[PDB]
RNA sequence: CGAAAGGGUCCUGUAAGCAGUAGAGUAGCCUUGUUGUUACGAUCUGCUGAGGGUAAGCCCUCCUUCGCCUAGAUUUC
RNA sequence: CGAGAUUCCCACUGUCCCUAUCUACUAUCUAGCGAAACCACAGCCAAGGGAACGGGCUUGGCAAAAUCAGCGGGGAAAGAA
RNA sequence: UGAGCCCGGGUCGAACGGCCUCUAGUGCAGAUCUUGGUGGUAGUAGCAAAUACUUCAAUGAGAACUUGAAGGACCGAAGUG
RNA sequence: GAGACCGAUAGCGCACAAGUAGAGUGAUCGAAAGAUGAAAAGCACUUUGAAAAGAGGGUUAAAUAGCACGUGAAAUUGUUGA
């Protein structure tokens, strides 16, 4: 319901980049991400994080992980006369294991 | 190639029709010709065989057989028609009362926005005295068309798919005059009829339907090389076929629940294989179990009809006894029939230790 | 902001190559107004420009 | 409806780590060892049909979790 | 591992085919950019049109906007001792 | 009859015509004619290989090929020095 | 000093920053290209546009003369009308 969020999401690399060109993979594994966020938060405006760019292109061109753990914040953008009002920011997240892990809303309290 | 399955085009209609129903005579009881189901997949099976003058009599044979989910179809009209010497005309339909959710979804194409508003003044014309009106079309039908068919729709919110839109047909009745057909349709309005009522065990049938595309193929797969008499490229597979003498092996009731079971394996299992059928999803409702291939891919709409000729062939008199069904996977090679079966094999695990 | 003057010029003072050479990113206004090889001095001296260490070569 | 998760079904073939004197072997202590000790250690065995992958054109979900939704543009007797 | 016991295959060729490696040419749509060859006018058939001549004529088959892709046919040939 | 001649309407701005003789570099559909201009083909053929790019930020009206930082690749002293 | 000559595809190759630009190792070969307006009076100012320019406005007898400039054909093309 608000339109400032941040919530926490598994991504399956492994069934969006089934049967990619191997030289491909990792930039087809951003732009997946990026239409991951575009359809979780329904904003157009979708910003990676460089160190979610580190853990994609962690294993070379050709070996993205099966799933990647990352954070989505819905924000405001103010800026001035700004063509989309909200926009979502993509954090790569640190955990034990990314899996078995469900969406979690993140609280900034 | 052949030159008679040519101009060798895609199929027009996704759902195939029947193009001829067996000729009709009023001496035979009254009863329905087709019907409709959807194909969940095929399986293994061992028949212990009564061919009286081949090698195989009286001993076990492995046969594929395809089966087919068929939830009971609802009636939902009746059509009536005239001989004209420019062929048949639909002199006219009157249809049942309370029609479903999925036969107007049949009738709309974008059904979420539209305001549903299909044969409600229909309805009104049932409620409003103008049943009169609709007598008069039964009567119309009975004193001046030579054959009728009755339309009928099947249940895809039992068939296990995603999609929603329903399927209509008209299945001709035959074998009776025009009025007790009138009658029968009138009293199978808002009325499901199963699959065990229209066709039952032993007996061969004709099937309708799409056979496979492959898209733009060459010649070499198109005709099988090594004007239209020369061998060209273009589209292969997606055709309209109809294909005939199938043996119905079985019939299975769906609750059941012992499906699989024959009076050889006492075993409590349905016809669904362990994991579910690839593609497909479990099989709940009355089924069809036919002998061989069959046209059509999984989950697609298929006609059953009854075959329009009188066999000439004893495989079309001998009675089927099953000795067991294939009920292991088809995601892989599977060699257990029951999870049950699996476990026992198998012993018990870490997880079910860590879970009990 | 364009930079590859500041970059070559930042090598030159430093004597290193081009690619052993960091500006900062947050002070890339200030490293632009910088033009002459005395300013250059200065941001290297303030910390702005720094010589990269050669890259780890162990033999072992 | 979508994304995860769980279960099922398939594929591979027994994860990392730790431990047992099982351990072929590599060396120190003190003096003779008839059973001397202390460390390292291939390989073995156990934890371990475990570990990993699983629809991308596999299967199921009782409130498993989260989110979405009566739109906005054109055209029609 | 055992005097361990038993079974199978070892060829040449100035021959052919397939697999393997290397070399070369191999490519649909979108945004942008962007030629040339060639061009009387045209392009659906069958028979007939004396001069082994038909594309326009006779008389028949017929024949319905605008297109996409594939392509294996036609729109190329003699001159005669 | 014809080659042609005359008038009206519009545009335009500085000279031109009838009649009788004289004079000639005097009349075009062709010359694979000359010069120039313009089409169909046609938004068609096509815009190669050197494995490879990605995230954020900055300047700018506008950023795949402009820059800074971070990654992922390469030349490998007979170098892409 | 003249002409029953030619009049910018004509007349010398050259009416113009023409034996120039350009080509060839070199000997040499060798073009295309004139015209606003009487007078620049060659558009002040306003507005849109990043700009180029556009729209108002203005000069002029005329902008149906805007230095892509006298008149402005055909081939070819766009829009509208049938």
């Amino acid at each position: 319901i608000a339109d400032v969020v941040a919530r926490e999401y598994t991504i399956h690399l492994h069934k969006r980049l089934h049967g990619v060109t191997f030289k491909k993979r990792a930039p087809r594994a951003i732009k997946e991400i990026k239409k991951f966020a575009q359809k979780a938060m329904g904003t157009s405006d979708v910003r990676l994080d460089p160190q979610l760019n580190k853990k994609v292109w962690e294993q070379g061109i050709k070996g993205v992980p099966f799933r990647i753990r990352v954070r989505i914040s819905r924000r405001r953008n103010d800026e001035e006369g700004a063509k989309e009002k909200l926009y979502s920011y993509v954090q790569a997240v640190n955990v034990k294991n990314p899996k078995g892990l469900l969406t979690s809303v993140v609280e900034e309290e | 190639g052949s030159l008679a399955f040519l101009p060798r085009k895609r199929a027009a209609r996704h759902r195939g029709r029947v193009k001829s129903f067996p000729k009709d005579d009023p001496k035979k009881p009254v009863h329905l010709t087709a019907a409709m189901g959807y194909k969940a997949g095929m399986t293994t099976i061992v028949r212990d065989l009564d061919r009286p003058g081949a090698k195989a009599h009286k001993k076990e044979v492995v046969e594929a057989v395809t089966i087919i989910d068929c939830p009971p179809m609802v009636v939902v009209g009746l059509v009536g028609y005239i001989e004209t010497p420019r062929g048949l005309r639909s002199l006219t339909t009157v249809w049942a009362e309370h029609l479903s959710d999925e036969v107007k979804r049949r009738f709309y194409k974008n059904w979420y926005k539209s305001k549903k508003k299909a044969f409600t003044k229909y309805a009104k014309k049932y409620a409003e005295n103008n049943g009169a009106s609709i007598t008069r079309e039964l009567e119309r039908i009975k004193k001046y068309c030579t054959v009728v068919r009755v339309l009928a729709h099947t249940q895809i919110r039992k068939t296990p798919l995603k999609q929603k839109k329903a399927h209509l047909m008209e299945i001709q009745i035959n074998g009776g005059s025009v009025a007790d057909k009138v009658e029968f349709g009138r009293s199978l309005f808002e009325k499901p009829v199963t699959i065990d009522t229209i066709f039952e065990k032993d007996e061969m049938i004709d099937v309708i339907a799409v056979t496979k595309g492959h898209g733009f193929v060459g010649v070499t797969a198109r005709w099988g090389t090594k004007q239209w008499t020369v061998a060209r490229a273009g589209q292969m597979g997606y055709h309209h076929r109809t294909s005939v003498n199938h043996k119905i092996y079985r019939i299975g009731k769906g609750d059941d629940e012992a499906n699989a079971s024959t009076e050889t394996d006492l075993t409590k299992k349905k016809i669904t294989p362990m994991g579910g059928f690839v593609r497909y999803g479990e099989v709940n409702n009355d089924y069809v179990m036919i002998k061989g291939s069959v046209p059509g891919v999984k989950k697609r709409i298929m006609t059953l009809r009854k075959s329009l000729f009188t066999h000439t062939s004893r495989k079309a008199l001998e009675k089927v006894e099953l000795k067991w069904i294939d009920t292991s996977s088809e995601f892989g090679h599977g060699a257990f029939q029951t999870a049950a079966e699996k476990k026992q094999f198998m012993g018990t695990l870490k997880k079910d230790l860590q879970t009990s | 902001v364009n930079l590859r003057t500041q970059k070559r010029l930042a090598a030159s003072v430093l004597g290193c190559g081009e690619g052993k050479v960091w500006l900062d990113p947050n002070e890339v206004s200030e490293i632009s107004n910088a033009n002459s090889r005395q300013s250059i001095r200065k941001l290297v001296a303030d910390g702005l420009i720094i010589k990269k260490p050669v890259t780890m070569h162990s033999r072992s």
